[PDB]
């Protein structure tokens, strides 16, 4: 009871990236342990304030996985990334989208 | 038939300390969300038309009932037994139960327990076997568990009795949307360099339902056996995503093509080629 484990995160768009193209931008947190996590979508460094999320579930190995989702535009300069911060991370750690 | 074969309902129930305790809880088919619990009203919320199966507004309202019961009343225990069994806060007890129809059409029923994110019980042919990462905690709670006779019964009917004919009712149910056929789409993009003159190609599957799927890097009809098969991730609506890679030689990508197959193209693969020199 003891032992925690530190979210996975990983960033993807939903359709091929098409600069002016309505899009959605997924963040997928999973194999962490407890289950209380903060997870912020964003838009060049800022907080976006629609973002969607599916209730708390959990692998076989009992580390919990949700998904964030939001509808976004990509373009040539806009920055996207999943900002999470849970126990076992002193800071909020940001992963980038990268389309390639 | 396609689509998911099992039915869980997960439990999530987090102690912060001797008077603050929080349970989360939903219902799957597989990795489909089909029940959610609203802790505001002590009810469930039913995500599908179909999410009841066929079982009567009655039988249901008695299921949530239960639930509701067995939920504050979880918590109540916990609390009122922790220091007995030397509890430390904050601590997080998950719990998973349900069935699952198998080969041969026999519905196999199962409960597991766990106590900071480690195995701390199961129930194998309606007893309460502890778990060895449970420790002497666990051995503890089955024997004084097993003794409440309300909740022995009400275990036994749910697994054994209640849940087999649901599973059947609700994968009948809801067969419009389970056994639907989604259509992948598919891209190729360049990633992140191994090393020096080397490459990673990227084949992009996304929007497909069911989740068995097939990609692969190929040069001509010769299957890549350095292809990685990332792992499945999800979209919202019921979709799956899948990243299919490979890491090549600098002056080896040219030739490379992805193929894909899927049940919903009835036999029309989707294949695509890798061109050099940023000509896509
Ligand atoms: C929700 O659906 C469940 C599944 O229904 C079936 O599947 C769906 C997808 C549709 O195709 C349906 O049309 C289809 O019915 C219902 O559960 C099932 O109900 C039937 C009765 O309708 C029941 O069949 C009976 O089975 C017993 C034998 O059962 C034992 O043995 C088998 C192995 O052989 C084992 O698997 C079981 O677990 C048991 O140990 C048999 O004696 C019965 O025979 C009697 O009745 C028939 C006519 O029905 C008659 O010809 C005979 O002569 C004799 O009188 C009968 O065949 C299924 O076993 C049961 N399936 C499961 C897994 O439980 C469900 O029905 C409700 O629950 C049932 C248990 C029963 O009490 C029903 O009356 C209830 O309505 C249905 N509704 C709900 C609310 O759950
Ligand atoms: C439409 C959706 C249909 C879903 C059907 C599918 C079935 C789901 C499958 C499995 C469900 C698993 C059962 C778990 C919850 C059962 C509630 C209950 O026990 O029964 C009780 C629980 O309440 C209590 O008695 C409080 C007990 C505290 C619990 C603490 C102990 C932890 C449990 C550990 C169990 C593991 C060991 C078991 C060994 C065997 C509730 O009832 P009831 O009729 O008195 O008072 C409801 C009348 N309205
Ligand atoms: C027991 O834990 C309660 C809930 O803790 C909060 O929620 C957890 C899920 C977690 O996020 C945790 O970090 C949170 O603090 C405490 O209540 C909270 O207390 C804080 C600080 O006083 C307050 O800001 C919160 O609003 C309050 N939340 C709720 C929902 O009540 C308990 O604190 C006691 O009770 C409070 C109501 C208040 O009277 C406070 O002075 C008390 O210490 C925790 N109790 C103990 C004994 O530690
Ligand atoms: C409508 C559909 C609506 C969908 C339903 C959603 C609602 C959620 C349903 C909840 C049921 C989940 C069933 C799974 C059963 C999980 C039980 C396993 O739990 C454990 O393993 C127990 C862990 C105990 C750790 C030690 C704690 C020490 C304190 C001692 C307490 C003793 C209590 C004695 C009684
Ligand atoms: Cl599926
Ligand atoms: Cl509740
Ligand atoms: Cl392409
Ligand atoms: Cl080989
Ligand atoms: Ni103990």
């Amino acid at each position: 009871p003891k032992i925690q484990r530190t979210p996975k995160i990983q960033v993807y768009s939903r359709h091929p990236a098409e600069n002016g193209k309505s899009n959605f931008l997924n963040c997928y947190v999973s194999g962490f342990h407890p289950s209380d996590i903060e997870v912020d979508l964003l838009k060049n460094g800022e907080r976006i304030e629609k973002v969607e999320h599916s209730d708390l579930s959990f692998s076989k190995d009992w580390s919990f996985y949700l998904l964030y989702y939001t509808e976004f535009t990509p373009t040539e300069k806009d920055e996207y990334a999943c900002r999470v911060n849970h126990v076992t991370l002193s800071q909020p750690k940001i992963v980038k989208w990268d389309r390639d | 038939f396609q689509g998911p074969t099992s039915f869980h309902v997960i439990q999530t129930s987090s102690f912060t300390n001797s008077t603050w305790a929080q349970t989360q809880g939903s219902g799957w088919l597989d990795d489909l969300q089909i029940h959610g619990w609203d802790s505001d009203s002590g009810t469930a919320i039913f995500l599908k038309p179909w999410s009841k199966g066929n079982f009567s507004d009655k039988e249901v309202a008695e299921l949530e009932e239960i639930f509701r019961v067995y939920i504050f009343g979880f918590a109540r225990e916990v609390q009122d037994f922790a220091g007995d069994f030397q509890m430390k806060y904050p601590f997080e007890i998950q719990g998973i139960a349900g069935c699952e129809l198998h080969s041969g059409g026999a519905i196999v029923s199962f409960l597991r327990g766990a106590l900071g994110g480690l195995d701390f019980l199961s129930v194998k042919n309606a007893s309460c076997v502890p778990s060895p990462e449970g420790g002497s905690r666990a051995q503890k709670f089955c024997a004084l568990i097993i003794q409440y006779q309300g909740i022995m019964e009400t275990v036994r009917i749910l697994l054994y009795e209640t849940c087999p004919r649901y599973l059947l009712g609700v994968l009948n149910a809801g067969k419009a949307d389970l056994q639907r056929q989604v259509k992948p789409e598919a891209w190729l993009s360049s990633g992140p360099s191994p090393g020096p003159g080397r490459l990673q190609l990227v084949c992009h599957v996304s929007g497909f339902y069911p989740k068995p799927v097939w990609v692969m890097w190929m040069r001509g009809e010769q299957e890549q056996q350095g292809t990685q098969l990332g792992d499945i991730l999800p979209n919202a609506n019921w979709t799956w995503y899948l990243r299919a890679t490979l890491d090549v030689a600098d002056g080896e990508a040219a030739g490379l093509s992805c193929r894909v197959k899927h049940s919903s193209l009835e036999g029309q693969d989707i294949i695509l080629y890798w061109r050099g020199s940023g000509l896509n």
